[PDB]
RNA sequence: UUUACUGCAGCCUGUCGUUGGGUUGUGGUUCUGGAUGUACAGUGUAGGUAGGAGGCAUCGAAGCGGGUGCGCCAGCAUUCGUGGAGCCGUCCUUGGGACACUACCCUUCCGGGACUACGACCCUAACUCUGAGAAGAGGACCCCGAUAGGUGGGCAGUUUG
RNA sequence: CAUCUCAGUAGGAGCGGGAAAAGAAAUCAAUUGAGAUGCCGUAAGUAACGGCGAGUGAAACCGGCACAGUUCAAACCGAA
């Protein structure tokens, strides 16, 4: 996968930020998780500084199978950030877009062309 | 199914050789040979391996990872009178196990701490690597804790040296109940040793 | 003390682990284009044993070139062409097998593609040595753990009525 | 005398309290039962091992002392 451009990532931790206001998001590994295997994801953010990295080894591969974009974000200090939250974060899932459902879409269509 | 992220992780570790974890196994295996005999690390390598043998993201709650040789009971010859049963050693493995070998390491470089519990995490030709859970017991978010806080009982201070962790016990044949375990429960020393 | 008995160190060597990636050489793994199968003569190549008889065809069936599968420069496969009728057998070419275009798994066929045990070579990336380091030299060897055989008065348990 | 015995004894190292260890069955049974652990009695010098030599040597059932049950990991929730 071509390192995905940072107007791209920056328009999703926007989206992310934006459903925390409005929608539902499900921080952690364990939330985002239960939330791909549910299939109500409708956007997963991924850090890409995990150390170990069987905390978010599963997450890419099972996204693909349940038909849930994805993105790697730089790192989980603003990725907890964005999700409101005082610790880091190895993955956040968007279970409700609100008023982001629009460039959620955006994102996952050039998520979708840029694989 | 809905399965928590922990089951993939031990998934993940259930084949390792089959699966992402080897080239992790290539990876880390350099820079844990770099490393001394017993290492302090942030997270566990194995979240749900320590979360389940009890481990907790809470103060008072060291995880370390300490490194072992390999084999048996490096053994002198002796110099003196034996019956030929007694003159060789290079055969002889011992009685202790590796795991318990590194939990009461993890325990000497630990005065004040007590070891939970232990779990593989890695080996070559040459070591193993087991990464050992230690409690403060003097800490008061462990005093707390209602599900830890028995550890701040006095017959609970030195539980790796007195083989009280599950590894030790394992160690001393109380793993399993019934056939078998005449002379090893309630002690090993209660049987003249005779077990085990 | 030793070519006494029985062992144990050390050492030699096989195997497994450490231990990876490429190149070829060795076995079948797995299967496409052909069912390639044929003492005697054949109208005809048992179109594997067969509902012991019954389908196709100028909208295709041959006597020909080195004869594309093959083979006794015959003949089944319609193919680069041009020549203008191959049957099935109750006249069974008095059968090692005697024969309908009817899902061929089967002694062939060599794209043998793909994993594989042994061996040879190369690579570096693990690992080893040197250096404070840049790095240099080795290198999946060696060391090391385990196991198998050997050698072994080095040692040590005795026996030697 | 070599396996065996002496004996897991002697001795060693570490830990550690007023006690320690064990402890709530992936148990023991047997045709169908019991129901955490420890300690005592018995089974019994029996079963078992053994140059099947010398020797070594249980457990369960059963009778007592004393009785006690529970906490996590995970599923669901998500900082409550
Ligand atoms: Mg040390
Ligand atoms: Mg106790
Ligand atoms: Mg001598
Ligand atoms: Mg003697
Ligand atoms: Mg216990
Ligand atoms: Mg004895």
């Amino acid at each position: 996968k071509f390192d995905v451009p940072e107007e791209l990532t920056n328009k999703a931790l926007e989206a992310l930020e934006l459903a925390r206001d409005t929608g539902k998001i499900k921080k952690g590994t364990n939330e985002a998780t239960k939330a791909i295997e549910r299939g109500n994801a409708k956007l997963v953010l991924i850090a890409e500084d995990i150390e170990p990295a069987e905390i978010v080894a599963h997450i890419g591969p099972l996204s693909e199978e349940k038909k849930a974009p994805y993105i790697f974000i730089k790192n989980q200090k603003e990725l907890g950030a964005a999700s409101g939250l005082g610790v880091s974060c190895a993955t956040v899932a968007i279970v409700d877009a609100g008023k982001a459902a629009e460039m959620v879409q955006d994102i996952a269509q050039k998520l979708e062309a840029l694989k | 199914m809905v399965k928590s992220f922990y089951g993939y992780v031990r998934d993940a570790w259930k084949n390792p050789d089959e699966t992402y974890v080897n080239e992790l196994r290539w990876e880390r295996l350099q820079v844990w040979r770099k490393q001394g005999s017993v290492t302090r690390i942030e997270r566990p390598t194995r979240i749900d391996r320590a979360r389940s043998l009890g481990y907790k993201a809470k103060q008072g709650i060291v995880v370390v990872r300490v490194n072992v040789r390999r084999g048996g009971l490096g053994h002198v010859r002796p110099n003196r009178g034996r019956r030929t049963q007694k003159m060789g050693k290079n055969k002889v493995s011992g009685g202790m196990s590796i795991q318990r070998i590194a939990e009461v390491r993890a325990d000497r470089r630990y005065p004040n701490l007590e070891v939970l519990n232990s779990y593989w995490v890695g080996e070559d030709g040459k070591h193993k690597w087991f990464e050992v859970i230690l409690v403060d017991p003097h800490h008061p978010v462990i005093k707390s804790d209602k599900n830890l806080n028995w550890v701040c009982d006095p017959s609970s201070r030195g539980r790796a040296t007195r083989g009280k962790t599950s590894a030790g016990r394992k160690g001393r044949g109380m793993a399993t109940r019934g056939k078998g375990t005449e002379k090893t429960r309630p002690s090993i020393r209660a049987y003249k040793s005779r077990g085990k």
